[PDB]
RNA sequence: UUAUUAUAUGCACUUGUAUGAUUAACAAUGCGAAAGAUUCAGGAUACCUUCGGGACCCGUCUUGAAACACGGACCAAGGAGU
RNA sequence: GCUGGUUCCUUCCGAAGUUUCCCUCAGGAUAGCUGGUGCAUUUUAAUAAAUAAUCUUAUCUGGUAAAGCGAAU
RNA sequence: AGAUCAAGGUUAUGAUAUAAAUGUCCCAGUGGGCCACUUUUGGUAAGCAGAACUGGCGCUGUGGGAUGAACCAAACGUAAU
RNA sequence: ACCUAUACAUUACCGCUAAAGUAGAUGAUUUAUAUUACUUGUGAUAUAAAUUUUGAAACUUUAGUGAGUAGGAAGGUACAAU
């Protein structure tokens, strides 16, 4: 009639993989995370020192203060319906780095490298992205083995 | 049909003044025509406030005049203030300035005229600058008044600072339980 | 409608691992052009990987069958879904053109199986020439000379008086 | 000193009137003579393919005309969402849309309220020259003559005649975002002769999504 | 009695009326709750950010005291 | 070079076409008619006559009232957010 | 904290039966929803090199459908 | 982690904008809900009991289902076509 | 084929909502004509006649649009007194 408190339900959330239990290998404590840099949070099951709760695992969110051995993030928590921002201390194995910007932050490097080979050509820029669209008009010819080739069903007789 | 149109297409806002003063709603019959026919924006923002309230159009005093205009390099902008020029005791010496104005208390009108300078009308300044060339537009704070003093309240967030509605100011009246960590808690 | 024929070509558009993809055909009866190009695909979901768009449609047409004023009889395969019952079937029928006689098997397959026609799947049509005909309905519609005096109109009921006067007297003999 | 300037505004506003008329006529000149050298291309590109035993595909198609098709009540917020930014929000109103994968997933989110396909020249022209409408601050001011198009987009574009509408649209062009959202949506009536099921897909029942050929021949019935 | 205590018919209708709400973003974020100092640390380079055009050239010159900085790339 | 198109029509003058939410030209019928008095259109005004169509009794509480739920036979005066 | 009533006409917008607490369960307070009244103003405000909410992209998370017992239990 | 200089192309998916942003009056009412797809628990079942999602009824007339609170169409200023 | 809604569409009208325009009238504007500067040509001057207020709390232009209990806001309306 009920759920309260403060860790259930995660017997799956905190639950840790098919066999990669154990010690937890020591690059997690040597990353370097900065003030206002992105982050997601992955509760590491075995380590109990300052978990963040179930309803901010799976949730990325900004760095804004780091401590010796642990982390300050920003999480939007939707309530009724205002999100809120809210502001979580964790530690270090319960955060991983995000990958969102990553590819954006190559995307800003080309955009200004692909302006600076067209620095010197001049024309054109083609910056911004494009959704797929139709492909084109071709023609493709057999040229390599005619057709049929031809599927005709007869599926039932079982 | 279509859905939809809800609501508020009804925009919000106020068009004509409140006040049935004779003065200012002639005041306004001339700045209609003063932004509709030079459009500038200096004049939708005296048509505009020659609408609102009270609050609205707070009193500024003679020293934020005087303290705003010696930020320099206009010696000859007047000051426009669509409200009241109260007088400030806390200034002493008061510079020779230009002034147009709702109202003026005559304290100080009896100190910028002795100094002396003008005090304007709101139709003096429009037949003197009727595009706004050389003035200085300004208000007085619109929350510098008490009552938005206790706008909005939760004790518990770390942030509240916002002043109940008491009758009088002393120990027991609201200052035990829950202001304190011993009565209760702390809010 | 009356169940046009095409002939509908595959591609499975052609990613770099693997240009050339082996460009399949089927033969398809459908009322429309662009349901005919959507039977093609639930008919390519049961015999190669392939979907859309993990493929395309290359070139379509109608076609127009060849002798429109002889006097052939069908044979369909067909494979139809009961209410409780996917069976094989094998029917036949006798009409000049092939869509003629595959909307020839669905107004009637439809009519004495209830069958209704998103359970009926096309598995061969061919023009069978006769003595291969079994179907007693058809063999019988075969030997010239053919005398069969089934006097027939619709007699039109009745006619242009509603109130007639003169009583329609049918066999006029 | 008025009557001297006032007939130097009303000899120049004649000029640049009369400069429009011949700038817009060899305008459509030109778009004209491209919509017969496209469709006599794809003759003589699949009469040669056939000769040549290969396949001749055509082009997938950009722009679709989109026309909802059914009923404002009991609709779900997920649809509900796309068919208001489609601009589509009455029955049997229709947008020029340019496909992409962007806007195909959200056809397919809105699809049993929609029938779509990709219009004739016939059709793109039928649709703004009977029916076409354009967004003056907000206002459906219609068509009356080219100087309303020739307001609002020629000087931030390059379109000022009416076909230059049709040709930034049946081409779908640079500016097509600009003149799709440029026309107010087409407040269509009702085909005549009818509607087949509406709440059946066109390829069991006949309405909502991709008749894709015969919206051409729907629209006759409609427009 | 016994016919509803507890649903959530309507609930995400009513949050999404005069809907739902975006937070906000704010250039400056209150620092309420860092690392305290930290902040007394960038308290005190607040008020030491004298050089706008003057010294903030002329400890290069320093540099060229040592003619560079040769050696300390190590440490 | 084969074609195609536009520009190179001012001065007068029309009962001319367009465009100012593009309806107006022709006829017929009949006289606001001195007071006196007809013609043509219209009038579910508030009813009676004739037909067609629709059509359950209000107020209330209620998830749901025409309800086999409660109040109400009818009428004038009074009568409840200061 | 319950029953009955609560007297003009048009015009505009338009719900809730949920949450937490209560000797609370036919009631309150409390937030959500509502109207009013403003105000500030944008090359998404008045003669955009920037916001915002369904798809796309990129990237995180999940242990239900299916699958499994020739993997553990 | 900051405070001022130097360089920067065409502003960096799509389609949308019936205006959005924000205070106050946390002002009125409400805090008995019922119905339905798909999911679902108790019960043998129930026009029963209890939840999840979306849409409706409540508040809603009109067209259709002879008939009907919720079904299917469709949402409603006075009229012609 | 065809019949059928208070839906769709095009039009008239009512409201709403959102924009936009108008106030030198000892001025503006026509039509002619006398004179004229003359620029060929078009303006400026004299004459004769003509049109040209609006509770600007008004008038004019344009577009979209209309369900509603509980409930709130605006504008009217009946009664009686100062």
């Amino acid at each position: 009639t009920n759920s309260k408190g403060y860790r259930r339900g995660t017997r799956d959330m905190f639950s840790r993989p098919f066999r990669k239990h154990g010690v937890i290998p020591l690059s997690t404590y040597m990353r370097v995370f900065k003030i206002g840099d992105i982050v997601d949070i992955k509760g590491h099951g075995a380590v109990q020192k300052g978990l963040p709760y179930k309803a901010y695992h799976g949730k990325t969110g900004r760095i804004f203060n780091v401590t010796q051995h642990a982390v300050g993030v920003i999480v939007n928590k939707r309530v009724r319906g205002k999100i809120l921002a809210k502001r979580v201390n964790v530690r270090i194995e319960h955060i991983h780095h995000s990958k969102c910007r990553e590819d954006f932050l190559r995307r800003v490097k080309e955009n200004e490298r692909l302006l600076k080979e067209a620095k010197e050509k001049g024309q054109w820029v083609s910056l911004k992205r494009q959704p797929e669209q139709p492909k084109k008009a071709h023609f493709v010819k057999k040229l390599e083995e005619p057709i049929a080739l031809a599927p005709i069903p007869y599926e039932f007789i079982a | 049909g279509i859905d939809i149109n809800h609501k508020y297409d009804r925009k919000v806002r106020r068009t004509e003044p409140k006040s049935q003063d004779v003065y200012l709603r002639l005041l306004v019959k001339l700045y209609r025509f003063l932004q509709r026919r030079t459009n500038k924006k200096f004049n939708r923002i005296i048509l505009k406030r020659l609408f609102m309230s009270k609050i609205n159009r707070p009193p500024l005093s003679l020293q934020r005049i005087a303290r705003f205009f010696k930020a320099a390099n206009q010696p000859e902008s007047t000051i426009v203030v669509v409200g009241t020029v109260t007088d400030d005791a806390r200034l002493l010496v008061v510079p020779k300035l230009t002034v147009c104005a709702l109202h003026v208390t005559q304290t100080a009108r009896e100190r910028i005229l002795k100094a002396g300078g003008e005090v304007l009308t709101f139709d003096q300044l429009a037949l003197r600058s009727p595009t706004g060339k050389n003035t200085l537009l300004l208000q007085g704070r619109r929350t510098a008044r008490t009552a938005c003093k206790h706008f909005g309240k939760a004790p518990g967030v770390p942030h509240s600072h916002t002043r109940p509605y008491v009758r009088s100011k002393g120990r027991k009246f609201e200052r035990a339980r829950g202001r304190r960590s011993s009565c209760g808690y702390k809010k | 409608g009356l169940l046009k024929e095409y002939e509908v070509v595959g591609r499975k558009l052609p990613s770099e691992k693997e240009p050339q993809t082996p460009l399949y055909k089927m033969r398809i009866f459908a009322p429309d052009n662009i349901v005919a190009k959507s039977r093609f695909w639930y008919f390519l979901r049961q015999l190669k990987k392939f979907k859309k768009t993990t493929g395309e449609i290359v070139s379509i047409k109608q076609v127009y069958e060849t002798s429109p004023v002889k006097i052939k009889n069908f044979g369909i395969w067909l494979r139809y879904d009961s209410r409780s019952g996917t069976h094989n079937m094998y029917r036949e029928y006798r009409d000049l053109t092939v869509g003629g006689a595959v909307t020839q098997c669905y107004r009637d397959m439809g009519a004495r199986h209830r069958a209704r026609a998103h359970s009926i799947q096309i598995i061969k049509v061919d023009s069978i020439p006769a003595a291969k005909t079994r179907r007693v309905h058809v063999k019988q519609f075969h030997d010239s000379k053919i005398k069969f005096p089934l006097v027939q109109r619709v007699h039109h009921k009745g006619n242009r008086k509603l109130f007639s006067f003169r009583k329609p007297r049918t066999y006029f003999q | 000193s008025k009557r001297v300037a006032e007939s130097k505004r009303r000899l120049k506003k004649a000029a640049v009137i009369a400069l429009r008329k011949k700038e817009n006529l060899v305008r459509a000149e030109k778009y004209q003579n491209e919509y017969i050298k496209a469709e006599q291309r794809e003759i003589k590109l699949r009469r040669l393919a056939k000769k040549r035993n290969q396949f001749y595909v055509p082009a997938e198609a950009k722009l679709a005309f989109v026309v909802r098709i059914r009923g404002i009540n009991k609709v779900a917020p997920k649809v509900r969402k796309v068919l208001q930014l489609f601009r589509l929000r009455q029955i049997n109103n229709g947008v020029f849309i340019k496909l992409n994968k962007a806007t195909i997933n959200m056809l397919r989110i809105a699809e049993p309220y929609i029938t779509w396909g990709y219009p004739n020249l016939k059709s793109v022209r039928e649709l703004i020259y009977k029916r076409g409408f354009v967004k003056h601050n907000r206002q459906r001011v219609p068509i009356t003559d080219n100087f309303v198009i020739e307001r609002k987009l020629r000087q931030a574009h390059q379109i000022q005649c009416v076909e230059d509408l049709v040709h930034e649209i049946f081409t779908v062009g640079p500016n097509f975002k600009y003149a799709s959202n440029f026309l107010w949506p087409f407040k269509l009536n009702t085909p005549t002769g009818g509607w087949r099921k509406k709440a059946n897909h066109y390829v069991n029942g006949g309405d909502f999504g991709n008749r894709e050929d015969q919206i051409n021949r729907l629209l006759r019935k409609m427009v | 009695a016994k016919s509803k205590n507890h649903t959530n018919h309507n609930q995400n209708k009513k949050a999404h009326r005069n809907g739902i709400k975006r937070p906000l973003r704010k250039r400056h974020e209150s620092t309420l709750g860092m690392d305290v100092k930290f902040l007394i640390n960038q308290r005190y380079a607040r008020k030491g950010n004298l050089s706008r055009e003057e010294s903030v050239k002329r400890y290069n010159e320093r540099i060229a005291s040592q003619k560079g900085k040769p050696k300390p790339v190590t440490l």
